[PDB]
């Protein structure tokens, strides 16, 4: 199959969800972006 | 803080107190050492790597600590759950009994995602629940399988079966097991394989 490397938002450092850019604020633990 | 691109999905790991979800998600040994605490939610975040035919894949794996023995679980320990895992003990009727209540809080804020019924504790030769019993998946498109945390028995299964239908590719593989934390109990052979054999016969029987 192809790999997902070719195939393939900002990721919250303290419990990893995937967040989009548009939120300064994770929106499941609430740690801000900066 | 944003941390400093991975294919990775946020997996809840639910289902009564007691029934081995800590012991389970902790089997996969990078996903405890490299596990994230998060205060606001009480939850340890756990990464679990799997290696695939077509790239590695990361599971991060919510596991309570705990709260579930008090009540339901608060919106953001669900909130964008793209699978999960609902576990139960095959030794305890009541946790089987409680997981089209664990089901129906998923759906009520996830929705349709991907989910997988896992029957754990599968080594202890007293079994209460078994695969005659285990109808609930088959109501809700919902895979089961039998599973032993303390054993790795079918440790795998739960997250294949999700990453075919995140990914939406059938035959997708692991092309090698995590590495596990060594069992702690033997999963007796035979055992397992009249597990197995009871299971293939209530999918096939007519
Ligand atoms: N024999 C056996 N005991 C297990 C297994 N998984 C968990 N246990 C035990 O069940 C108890 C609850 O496990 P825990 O992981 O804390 O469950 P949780 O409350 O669902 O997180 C503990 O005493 C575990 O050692 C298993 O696969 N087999
Ligand atoms: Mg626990
Ligand atoms: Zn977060």
């Amino acid at each position: 199959g192809v790999e997902f490397g070719e195939s393939l938002s900002w990721q919250c450092d303290t419990c990893l969800l995937q967040n989009k850019v548009t939120d300064n604020k994770c929106i499941a633990c609430q740690a801000a972006k900066l | 803080s944003m941390a400093a691109p991975q294919v990775q999905f946020k997996l809840v790991l639910v289902g009564d107190g007691g029934t081995g979800k800590t012991t389970f998600v902790k089997r996969h040994l990078t996903g405890e050492s490299e596990k994230k605490y998060v205060a606001t939610l009480g939850v340890e975040v756990h990464p679990l790597v799997f290696h695939t035919n077509r790239g590695p894949i990361k599971f991060n794996v919510w596991d309570t600590a705990g709260q579930e023995k008090f009540g339901g679980l608060r919106d953001g320990y669900y909130i964008q759950a793209q699978c999960a895992i609902i576990m139960f003990d095959v030794t305890s009727r009541v946790t089987y009994k409680n997981v089209p209540n664990w089901h129906r809080d998923l759906v009520r804020v996830c929705e349709n995602i991907p989910i997988v019924l896992c029957g754990n504790k599968v080594d202890i030769k007293d079994r209460k629940v078994k695969a005659k019993s285990i109808v609930f998946h088959r109501k809700k498109n919902l895979q089961y399988y039998d599973i032993s945390a303390k054993s790795n028995y079918n440790f795998e299964k739960p997250f294949l079966w999700l990453a075919r239908k995140l990914i939406g590719d059938p035959n997708l593989e692991f092309v090698a097991m995590p590495a596990l934390a060594p069992p702690e109990v033997v999963m007796d052979p035979a055992l397992a394989a009249q597990y197995e054999h009871d299971l293939e016969v209530a999918q096939t029987t007519a």
